């Protein structure tokens, strides 16, 4: 037989990594691709998950259509495998993700690449800023904020100098890692949601202007 | 399930390439012979093992990262000693 | 750079040569800790802010939540006015009116910026993707690579909902001082945030503290 | 492009210097600019349409081209909206020649393309040729009143600083602005009639250039249509 | 770092500083 928990772990743990909610990095081998898909072949709750790599090892060049239900049972599967929250959409990621994987051929380093082959029409970012704007500005606000509110201050100078001491061994530099990596993942995935083309290029003008200012 | 012992031997090969430890060895031998042909013996045996053992701690594609990177203006002395002056002048 | 200091009577000198390297390296050191304490210390008061914003249930939630609006505005409000004092420390108050949308699908989430204004004819509106911030802050993070509970999880929270906040307040800046035109094209390019900004705030960035870059940035482009 | 106004005081050597790019507000004067034309172009289709309602018209436009029978109706709709043109063109003017006459063409034997409306004097007064199948098409034809018709950048510009009973839809409005139209150039024909001869008529029939020569002198001294530019989709390569 | 830091010290000793010192055969190590 075999270890279902180091099976079950690394399929957690990939499908963590291409769901981009594990914005820790860390590096992948054809061992943790045999592991996650070895787990899902022998569990039956995620069977239909499984059946779903089957179809992203085929020419995955389009999505496998399933019933209402069959939705459902599979994000309760995952829901259960990553142990939550999940969409369809993360759905798409992840059979994008394998169908990629797959075709990779064996290799000694890894092809650094984005998200893509997810959302048909291809849109442009100016008329999508423009339908975006179309789509807003016919929303009448629900919330009011009256008077020249002024900004709630906490002069608690104990509670900031505990609050500081608290946060203070907390590795700074780590935590924009994090967060960084975690906008850029926003990023990416409500472009290729929207399917409009990730603009990476402004993306990194960005920092550029941050570092020049 | 007859090449199920060789898969037990590869799902080990896994992470480090570990270790091999007489009628299964039999058994095993005519189950790759079939899948070749030509003869065998655990010595080709344990080649392959290697290559499947290679193979899978073999990277694979990934995708990008926010690489961190860890990384001329020099204050006068007027507003330096502005601000060391103040709390001077707080202490008691 | 050398220093010699002699005997005025006698022809001995005793010279002593000193390294600029070395003073560099104090500077260095002394300057990226002060950094550091500087940065977590705004952050610390940010945390006390929200804190006196009066939520006790905590931030990630705080979006999560649908059916909450009225703390979502307040919130949003007082993240984009602590910027802005943060940017004119003068400042303590902002406009007197402000309204709130709350956009939750993906017809209504721009992507890369889920957070934008727009007028009414009388006031900006702040348009808020709740689904998107949310998975946003939803993603679990890596704090481990290289009496109040707060988390270095949190803390990572914290700095990117004020990383989105202060982008956003970049933007709604363009806006302000150059009009809607201006404000599209610096949506549209970045870069521009640069000549607006070297007009004005250089005369700093939290951000700036870092440069960041994407891995393979080069061949993604390809 | 780019404009430094100083500000300063004379006391002291103390000055003060502002970039001003002019972009932004020849970007202003132009959206003006479209807004009064749009309202223009929309009080004027008002007008017609107010004088129309009380021309008696009792059902709508369409089915008075419908109509076969009430060639009275006809006569009267077709001189209104000369008359609407001619008034545009010549706001002191309001009305024309005593004696007036219409004749209408319900076939192809009798009906010409590209100019259903036409004129040929009787060398005493001029008559009004209307193709009456031509315009019962013209408005059959189902209409595109939800597609959109269009720099990026200005743009995006000009969507997000747009901060955006009787029973009429938008239909009947791009039906009134397709007869206004088609009467345009009709009158701007029969203008050039009554301004050079039959001949010169015919020849300006022939040679809508010739509009340009005759009416740059005069029209532009303009026209509804010349709010927008219109072209044909991919024009060069058809032409080939 | 030590050649910085020790140049306020050392040189006004360290007996390693005798004989020259490398490892074999960068030509075709480091290629």
């Amino acid at each position: 037989l075999i270890n279902m928990r180091r099976y079950r772990n690394a399929a957690r743990k990939l499908i963590h990594h291409y769901s981009l909610n594990s914005t820790s990095s860390t590096e992948y081998k054809i061992s943790d691709v045999v592991m996650t898909m070895i787990f899902l072949l022998r569990s039956e709750k995620y069977h239909s998950l499984f059946k779903l790599l089957e179809t992203t090892f085929d020419d995955y060049t389009c999505r496998p259509q399933m019933t209402q239900v069959q939705t459902d049972t599979l994000l309760d599967a995952v829901r259960s495998l990553l142990e939550m929250t999940i969409d369809l959409t993360t759905v798409d990621i992840m059979r994008s993700s394998f169908a990629r994987c797959f075709n990779s051929p064996i290799m000694r380093y890894a092809k650094i690449v984005l998200l893509q082959n997810v959302a048909d029409k291809r849109t442009t970012l100016e008329e999508l800023l423009i339908e975006r704007g179309e789509k807003i500005q016919m929303l009448q606000p629900q919330q009011y904020i009256n008077s020249g509110t002024e900004i709630p201050f906490c002069d608690d100078a104990e509670f900031l100098n505990r609050l500081l001491k608290h946060i203070d061994p907390y590795p700074l530099s780590r935590m924009y890692y994090n967060a960084a990596n975690t906008m850029f993942y926003t990023t990416m995935e409500n472009y290729a949601v929207s399917n409009c083309k990730f603009n990476i290029e402004d993306y990194n003008n960005i920092f550029k202007v941050m570092e020049n200012i | 399930e007859k090449y199920h012992s060789l898969f037990k031997l590869l799902e080990t090969t896994f992470d480090d390439y570990t270790c091999r430890p007489q009628v299964q060895t039999d058994t095993l031998l005519d189950a790759v012979r079939s899948l070749l042909s030509t003869t065998i013996d655990l010595t080709t045996v344990d080649i392959m093992r290697s290559s499947f053992a290679r193979c899978f701690n073999s990277p694979i594609m990934r995708y990008a990262k926010i690489v961190l990177l860890q990384n001329d203006k020099r204050t006068t002395l007027e507003e330096l000693l502005i601000e060391r002056g103040e709390k001077i002048q707080m202490l008691q | 750079v050398r220093t010699v200091t002699e005997i005025v009577n006698s022809d001995e000198k005793i010279q002593k040569t000193y390294e600029l390297a070395e003073f560099d390296l104090k500077n260095l050191s002394s300057l990226e800790s002060y950094e550091t304490l500087k940065i977590k210390l705004a952050l610390s008061k940010y945390m006390a802010m929200l804190s006196t914003l009066e939520m006790t249930q905590p931030l990630l939630e705080i979006f999560r939540n649908k059916a909450d609006t009225r703390q979502i505005a307040a919130v949003v409000f007082s993240t984009l006015a602590f910027i802005h004092n943060r940017f004119h420390p003068l400042v303590t108050n902002f406009t007197n009116k402000m309204e709130f949308v709350v956009t939750e699908t993906n017809d209504t989430s721009i992507p890369g910026e889920p957070i934008l204004f727009t007028e009414n004819e009388g006031v900006l509106l702040c348009s808020v993707d709740r689904p998107s911030i949310v998975k946003m802050l939803s993603r679990e993070f890596d704090t481990e690579a290289l009496d109040f509970s707060i988390t270095e999880v949190e803390a990572t929270q914290y700095l990117t909902l004020l990383l989105t906040v202060e982008h956003a307040y970049l933007h709604y800046y363009i806006f302000k001082n150059y009009g809607v035109f201006e404000y599209c094209k610096s949506l549209t390019d970045h870069s521009l945030f640069t000549n607006k900004l070297r007009s004005t705030m250089s005369t700093n960035l939290l951000l700036s503290k870092f440069k960041f870059t994407i891995e393979d940035f080069d061949k993604i482009n390809s």
